[PDB]
């Protein structure tokens, strides 16, 4: 049959089978070898037995999935993570459903946005910052708050610290001229 | 085959027909040929005899 | 004539395309600095001994007027059982593996045997038409098949077998299914050198490109 | 103070896209779920490792507009805002010198090394004009000098020895950090420690995927060249006994990656406790701060670990 | 009472912590994959009969 | 195995062929063992960690004021007293700010 | 602030004095090897303590 490129298939090749992305390549093969191998013991690409041309093989994109939650005894809301994925294979393969596991019941909205920890769908992205409650990863942390009287699960940027200064000079000093006495606590096992 | 003497089931089951000898060794799990494949097949489990 | 066999006898073990990496396995291959025994034919001497095969062995050949035509490989090498024969024709290269009853002292005429029965190989390739050449081949027995490696590089020495690294390239694999012990030199000065294999392990050292250097 | 976030698929790297396999994985009940929450636990404690060290202040302070205090040059020690980079001159050096069908990955860290850096800065800036404070209340801005003759004072120094000897002292300190941007600049075992821990890293990884390509007496170390010849009785026998092995690769795997998980955890806490005592006061006991008796030190930003530059009177 | 671990992504959480009740919090539940289509088969060309 | 249950090979079995299946899963089980121990050993080694810590404060913060920042408590350490804990040790740290 | 400097040869060890012993070892790889790595790197920091 034809080739089926940039996009996984099942394929069986005279003397190799398998599943996944087959693109073109430039790999210098010699007049005497079929297929070749990566630094570790992997099919990397694999010459036509028809065309005589080079394609690598490329693994079907997978990985593992996180759910992001608020209490349930708060109310019932989710976003999801995918972990190191291109959110334009995730949208791809939602609607061309492609996907397992699938949900029953699930759909994919405007609510997409992509970080270094993966692609999330499902929270609202905001250009500002706060204290981080739930840590995503890369800067992000995720959060519940209300957004202008319902309240979601949003993405932002954590907040190092407070924002402060103080003046430096070579002739003045700061000296306290009131004190006061405080208590804190500290458990171990 | 000794043990089934000490034990109880809430029924059995008997299956009942004729075959060529050389067909006999098909009456297994995991087997193919004409009787298994066509015309009786076993589950991947135990049977009793 | 003892001689060292240097860095060469290197071949790739497999059509498995590398790149950039070190591979470590272990083949028949000739051991670096092994002892080599050289041949020759020099006015009215000529070697053309019947030589033990041992599972595979290095040959290699210095030339200028092209003397060294091929070998036969066998066990009682004669028409009883199966040898093969491997010439260049001088037009072509021609394989047979039958009972041949073969010369003696084989070699403007093919005298290599007189009769061939129970032929049940043949091939013939695409015809064609100090020492200056050096061929360089590998032969392995193995599964039935008679493995053929060769290579070539331009030389300038007189009677020695220059030192130096050469990877060889796969050329034959001939499912003669034979029993191969012993074999013969072919001949037409020249001379040429015969070692032997040891399932050594070497660790290959694969360029960019995918060759060994 | 930290160590690489792995992750593993149980299933890929068990089962390499196999129904058999699977069904001859799920018969071995909760395997995948335990390794996969102790991996999880690691990576957990890679993230509390870092923070443990770092966030010691609960404010961020702008770098002061001179970089100058008394003669003390500092210039390397802080970030320059001239260039695009947010990192010192130092920590730009120290940072010059540190998918797969085998279903192993690694996940990034909350925090990026922009916002170490940050962390960093704000402690110098701290340490060079915010007084002994800095790290208790409210900061108090104190001139440079004054601090430097309270360090000396807590040596056992005569407060005037300072002041007299200020711009000797103030010469040795800018000489000895030009010193050390050499040594550093111009070395190969400086951060050995950090690459210690990475190439150790690596070598647990490497010899993880190896053992895939592991016989274990079966007929092929490559479930597709079992199942495409067997009838499916002696093709479950084999699948499982490459399972089998395969299974105990992982277990030794993660057992590996916990015991080394510890002693990062150990390092981390030492860390702490040095920035606390170095860094944010004037530690007293000896030989913590460095190999004399100690003024003051300062943190540099490192490639999965600490850096710190110790100020010592000698 | 029950879950249908399927449904959605909260259910499948649910399953996964074998509780109808969860406090809060990022949890990794499964791993996924994409699903490949068509086939592609391919071999020489001459056929020496 | 044939069942998780041991009693449900051994009853009915064959003898004979009953010692593949039990050894299989005595096997088995063996493993969860070898690899619960191998946990506890790690997870004890971490609560020593912590046991000598406590043991430190306890001395240094109860029984004598430290000096060094931030063993004792973020400010500067005047006072301190022990609770009892379940499993633990809960510290009150009393601090000039 | 030590212990012994423990070594064992794994080939010893599991297949003294047999050959079809090692021959079938050898189905395994590299385990020896890396086995016997790893506890040298323990004894190694011995010295350190
Ligand atoms: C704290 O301590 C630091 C370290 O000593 C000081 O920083 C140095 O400040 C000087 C001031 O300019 C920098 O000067 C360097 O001069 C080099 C030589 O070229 C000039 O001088 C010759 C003298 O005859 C002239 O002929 C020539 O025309 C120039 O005038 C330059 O090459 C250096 O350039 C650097 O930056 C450019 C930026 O793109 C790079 O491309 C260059 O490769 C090079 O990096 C520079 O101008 C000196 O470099 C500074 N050192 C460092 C490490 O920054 C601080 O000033 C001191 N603080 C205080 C308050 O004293
Ligand atoms: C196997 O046999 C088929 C015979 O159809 C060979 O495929 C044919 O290869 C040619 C050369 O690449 C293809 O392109 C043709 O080139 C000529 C050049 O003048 C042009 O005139 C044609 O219009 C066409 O472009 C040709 O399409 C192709 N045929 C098919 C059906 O694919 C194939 O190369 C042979 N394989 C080997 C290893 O020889
Ligand atoms: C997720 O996938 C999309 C689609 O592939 C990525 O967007 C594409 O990114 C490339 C850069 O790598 C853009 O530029 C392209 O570069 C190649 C280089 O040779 C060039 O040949 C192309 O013509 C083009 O210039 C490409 O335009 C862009 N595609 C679109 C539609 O914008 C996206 O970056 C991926 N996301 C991540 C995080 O990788
Ligand atoms: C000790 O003196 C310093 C320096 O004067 C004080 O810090 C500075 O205090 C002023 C007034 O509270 C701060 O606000 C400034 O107000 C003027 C009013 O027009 C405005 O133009 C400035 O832009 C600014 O808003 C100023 O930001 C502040 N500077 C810093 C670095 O904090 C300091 O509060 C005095 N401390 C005590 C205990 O009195
Ligand atoms: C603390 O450091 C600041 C650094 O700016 C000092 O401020 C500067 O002090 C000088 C001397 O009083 C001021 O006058 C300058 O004198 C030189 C003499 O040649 C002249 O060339 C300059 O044009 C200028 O007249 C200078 O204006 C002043 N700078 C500012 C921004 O106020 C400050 O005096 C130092 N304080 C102490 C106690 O040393
Ligand atoms: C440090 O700041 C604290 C702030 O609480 C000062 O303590 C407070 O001082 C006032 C005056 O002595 C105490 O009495 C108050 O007087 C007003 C007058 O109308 C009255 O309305 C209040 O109800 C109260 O009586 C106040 O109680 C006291 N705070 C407490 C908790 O007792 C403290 O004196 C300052 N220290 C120094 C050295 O200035
Ligand atoms: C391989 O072929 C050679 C052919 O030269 C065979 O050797 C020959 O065997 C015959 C039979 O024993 C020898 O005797 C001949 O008998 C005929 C009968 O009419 C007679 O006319 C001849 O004059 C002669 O007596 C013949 O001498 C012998 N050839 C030589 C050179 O000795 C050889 O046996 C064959 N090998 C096998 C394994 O078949
Ligand atoms: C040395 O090589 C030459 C050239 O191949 C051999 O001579 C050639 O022998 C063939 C018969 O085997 C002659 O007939 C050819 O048959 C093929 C069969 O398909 C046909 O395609 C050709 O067109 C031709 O009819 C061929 O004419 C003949 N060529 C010459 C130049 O003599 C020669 O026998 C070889 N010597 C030895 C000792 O094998
Ligand atoms: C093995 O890989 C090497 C890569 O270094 C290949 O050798 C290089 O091949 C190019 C193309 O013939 C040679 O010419 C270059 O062309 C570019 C065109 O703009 C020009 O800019 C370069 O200066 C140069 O002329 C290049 O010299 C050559 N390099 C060497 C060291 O020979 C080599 O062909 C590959 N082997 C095989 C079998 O493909
Ligand atoms: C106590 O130790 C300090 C340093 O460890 C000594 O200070 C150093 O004294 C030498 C000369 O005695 C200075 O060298 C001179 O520097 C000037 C600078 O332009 C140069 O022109 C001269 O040719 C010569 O090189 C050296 O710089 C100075 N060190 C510092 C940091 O200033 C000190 O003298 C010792 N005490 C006694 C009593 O010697
Ligand atoms: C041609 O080769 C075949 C075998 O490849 C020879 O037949 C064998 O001859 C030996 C002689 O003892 C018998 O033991 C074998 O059983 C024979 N094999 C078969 C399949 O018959 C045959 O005799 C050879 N012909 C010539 C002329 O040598
Ligand atoms: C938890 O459930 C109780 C039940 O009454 C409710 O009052 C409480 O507000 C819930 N917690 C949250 C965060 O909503
Ligand atoms: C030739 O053979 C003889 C046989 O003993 C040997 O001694 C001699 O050295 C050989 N010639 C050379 C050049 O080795
Ligand atoms: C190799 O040849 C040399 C030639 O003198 C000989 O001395 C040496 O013993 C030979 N080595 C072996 C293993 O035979
Ligand atoms: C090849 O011939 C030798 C001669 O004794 C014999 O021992 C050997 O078994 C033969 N090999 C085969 C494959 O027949």
């Amino acid at each position: 049959t034809d080739l089926i490129k940039n996009q996984c298939v099942n394929f069986n090749f005279n003397g190799l089978t398998g599943t996944g992305v087959l693109t073109p390549s430039s790999k210098r093969f010699q007049p005497f070898q079929q297929f070749g191998r990566d630094v570790s013991d992997f099919t990397d690409s694999v010459r036509d037995p028809k065309t005589s041309e080079i394609l690598d093989i490329s693994p079907c994109s997978f990985g593992g999935v996180s759910v992001i939650t608020p209490g349930t005894n708060a109310s019932s809301e989710v976003a999801v993570l995918y972990q190191d994925v291109n959110c334009t294979d995730v949208s791809t393969a939602i609607h061309a459903d492609q996907l397992t596991p699938a949900w029953r019941i699930y759909s994919t909205g405007n609510n997409v946005f992509q970080t270094q920890a993966g692609c999330l769908i499902g929270a609202e992205h905001v250009d500002t910052s706060y204290e981080c409650d739930i840590p995503i990863g890369a800067g992000i942390c995720a959060s519940y708050h209300t957004v202008s009287s319902q309240k979601s699960i949003v993405a932002y940027t954590m907040s190092l610290g407070a924002d402060s200064s103080i003046a430096y000079s070579n002739n003045t000093i700061a000296i306290p001229t009131n004190f006061s006495i405080s208590i804190t606590t500290e458990v171990m096992p | 085959a000794t043990k089934l003497n000490d034990l109880c089931f809430s029924n059995v089951y008997a299956d009942s027909f004729v075959v060529k000898g050389d067909d006999v060794r098909q009456i297994a799990p995991g087997q193919t040929g004409v009787i298994a494949d066509y015309n009786y097949k076993l589950p991947d489990d135990f049977m009793g005899c | 004539t003892q001689h060292t066999s240097s860095m060469r006898g290197v071949y790739y073990p497999d059509e498995i395309f590398r790149s950039d990496t070190l591979y470590l396995t272990q083949d028949l291959f000739l051991p670096f600095y092994s002892n080599v025994t050289g041949f020759h034919t020099i006015n009215h001497t000529f070697d053309n001994p019947v030589i033990p095969f041992k599972d595979g062995i290095y040959f290699a050949a210095t030339e200028k007027s092209n003397v060294v035509r091929g070998w036969v490989f066998g066990s009682t090498m004669n028409n009883k059982s199966q040898s093969v024969i491997i010439i260049n024709n001088s037009t072509n290269v021609v394989i047979r593996a039958c009972n041949f009853e073969l010369c003696d002292n084989p070699f403007t005429h093919t005298m290599i045997f007189d009769n061939a029965f129970n032929c049940t190989f043949e091939y013939i390739s695409d015809a064609f038409s100090n020492f200056k050449h050096l061929r360089e081949f590998v032969f392995k027995n193995k599964d039935g098949f008679l493995y053929v490696y060769k290579g070539y590089q331009p030389i300038d020495v007189v009677r020695d077998l220059p030192s130096g690294f050469n990877t060889l390239k796969p050329i034959f694999k001939l499912p003669l299914g034979i029993n191969i012990t012993n074999f013969r030199a072919i001949l037409t000065a020249a001379a040429y050198f015969v070692g032997y294999l040891k399932p050594t392990t070497f660790m290959l050292k694969y360029d960019e490109n995918g060759t060994i250097t | 103070v930290s160590m690489a976030k792995t992750s593993v698929d149980c299933n890929m790297y068990i089962c390499g896209d196999s129904t058999e396999c699977a069904n001859l994985l799920l018969q071995y009940g909760s395997f995948c779920t335990q390794l996969n929450r102790a991996l999880s636990g690691i990576a957990a404690e890679q993230d509390r490792n870092t923070r443990e060290v770092f966030a010691q202040v609960k404010q961020m302070y702008k770098t002061p507009t001179l970089k100058y205090f008394g003669g003390f040059n500092f210039s390397q020690i802080l970030p320059d805002p001239l260039k695009p980079t947010k990192r010192s001159f130092i920590e730009d050096l120290l940072f010059n010198k540190v998918q797969k069908f085998n279903g192993l990955t690694v996940l990034p860290p909350l925090l990026t090394d922009d916002m170490i850096a940050a962390y960093t800065a704000a402690l110098v800036s701290g340490t060079a004009t915010a007084g002994w404070t800095f790290g208790a209340g409210a900061a108090l801005q104190i001139p440079f000098a004054m601090q430097m003759a309270y360090r000396f004072n807590g040596i056992g120094v005569t407060q005037n020895v300072l002041y007299e000897n200020q711009k000797q002292i103030a010469n040795q300190f800018n000489k000895a950090i030009s010193q050390i941007q050499e040594s550093l600049t111009t070395t190969s075992t400086a951060l050995g420690k950090l690459q210690d821990v990475v190439n150790q890293n690596a070598q647990a990884l490497n010899t993880l995927v190896k053992q895939l390509s592991s016989n274990f007496g079966a007929i092929s170390s490559v479930l597709n060249d079992i199942l495409s010849r067997l009838d499916p009785p002696e093709a479950e026998v084999q699948i499982d006994r490459l399972i089998t092995g395969r299974l105990q690769s992982l277990q030794t795997y993660v057992t590996q990656q916990l015991i080394r998980a510890a002693e990062i955890r150990a390092s981390a806490n030492l860390a702490a406790t040095k920035m606390s005592e170095c860094v944010l006061g004037q530690s007293k006991r000896v030989d913590f701060c460095g190999k004399g008796y100690h003024l003051m030190s300062f943190p540099q930003a490192a490639p999965h670990g600490v850096v710190f530059l110790h100020v010592t009177y000698v | 009472d029950a879950v249908d671990c399927s449904q959605n992504p909260l259910a499948e959480l649910k399953c996964s912590v074998k509780s109808f009740e969860i406090d809060k919090g990022i949890y990794q539940t499964s791993n996924f994959r994409v699903v490949p289509s068509g086939d592609v088969v391919r071999f020489p060309n001459i056929t020496n009969l």
